[PDB]
């Protein structure tokens, strides 16, 4: 067949969020608020291309808002945003139900110093609209010409000349 | 009378008692003074190797923060 084709490795450069998957559970409910529409462009773009090499700008997009994210949280609440991914990461499960006042101390630092609201129950599993400017794929499995059907049935039904026409049977 | 029977069962509860304490020092001596990360699910494997990864010391206990990023 054909030539698969990558991107090069300067094409995969960006820089990672390199954190623990505490420290994003911890965050993730104001990370899904807050960073909701370059996420969703992304995902729109990543089961409707359904091709990973398709998706790497938007996902650059999500790694430089993702990373924004916690810079805005370094800057202004890095202390109870520690003393809560801490407590979150204590557990093996990763409970939120363990861990009631040091979210309690984040979301009130988060919300009188950057105003954000957490998501109730029941908000990030929504489906929300994406509005975009790139193009629909109108052939994303790459599938070729399908094969044309074959003949209907047409014509008023006559009865069979001269009947079964089996040796003798003239019926 | 009674109590005599109380040496017995206060040994076979120690015998009781090692097992539980033993697995719980063992699993926060092993895991960077916390719990054992349970991973029944493919998404908590998923998260658990990648905190192996970003660690850097190919553990996935040793835990990244804010300080991590610039
Ligand atoms: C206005 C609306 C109302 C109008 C009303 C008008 C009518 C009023 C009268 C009402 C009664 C109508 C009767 C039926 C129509 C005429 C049937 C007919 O003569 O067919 C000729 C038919 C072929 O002749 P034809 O010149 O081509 O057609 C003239 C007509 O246009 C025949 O028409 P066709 O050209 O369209 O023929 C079609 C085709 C013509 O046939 C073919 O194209 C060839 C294929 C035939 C089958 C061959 C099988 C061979 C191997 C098996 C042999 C079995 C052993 C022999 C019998 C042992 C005893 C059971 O038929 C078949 O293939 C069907 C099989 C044969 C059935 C015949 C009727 C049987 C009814 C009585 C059963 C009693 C036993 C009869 C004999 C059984 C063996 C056939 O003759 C035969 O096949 C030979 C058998 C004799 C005919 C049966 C006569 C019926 C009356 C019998 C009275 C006596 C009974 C005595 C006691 C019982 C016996 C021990
Ligand atoms: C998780 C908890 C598990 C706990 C399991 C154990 C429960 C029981 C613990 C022990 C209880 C006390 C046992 C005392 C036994 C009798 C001691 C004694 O005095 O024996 C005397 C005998 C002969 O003495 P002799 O010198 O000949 O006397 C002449 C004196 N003019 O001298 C002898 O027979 C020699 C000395 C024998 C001493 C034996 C002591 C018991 C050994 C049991 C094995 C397990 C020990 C514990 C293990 C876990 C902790 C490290």
């Amino acid at each position: 067949p054909g030539i698969v084709e990558l991107p090069s490795l300067e094409d995969l450069k960006v820089q990672e969020v390199k954190v623990s998957s505490s420290v994003l559970k911890a965050a993730a409910h104001h990370y899904g608020a807050q960073c909701d529409k370059p996420n969703k462009e992304f995902m729109l773009c990543r089961w409707e291309e359904k091709d990973p090499r398709r998706c790497l700008e938007e996902g650059k997009l999500v790694n430089q808002c993702a990373l924004e994210f916690f810079r805005q949280i370094k800057r202004h609440c890095a202390e109870p945003f520690t003393e809560y991914w801490t407590c979150i990461d204590y557990s093996g499960l990763q409970l939120f139900r363990r861990c009631r006042k040091e979210q309690a101390q984040f979301d009130k630092c988060v919300l009188d110093k950057l105003g954000w609201v957490r998501p109730d129950l029941g908000e990030l599993s929504k489906v929300t609209k994406v509005k975009t400017d790139r193009p629909l794929p109108e052939n994303p499995y790459h599938s070729r010409a399908r094969p044309e059907p074959n003949p209907e049935v047409e014509g008023d039904l006559k009865p069979a000349r001269h009947g079964s026409r089996l040796f003798f049977w003239t019926m | 009378m009674w109590f005599e029977v109380l040496p017995g069962i206060a040994v076979m509860g120690v015998c009781l008692f090692i097992p539980g304490m033993a697995t719980a020092r063992i699993h926060r001596f092993s895991n960077g003074g916390r719990e054992k990360r349970v991973a029944h699910y493919s998404y908590q494997w998923y998260l658990m190797e990648r905190d192996r990864r970003v660690s850097g010391v190919n553990r996935y206990y040793v835990s990244k923060g804010l300080e991590n990023i610039d």
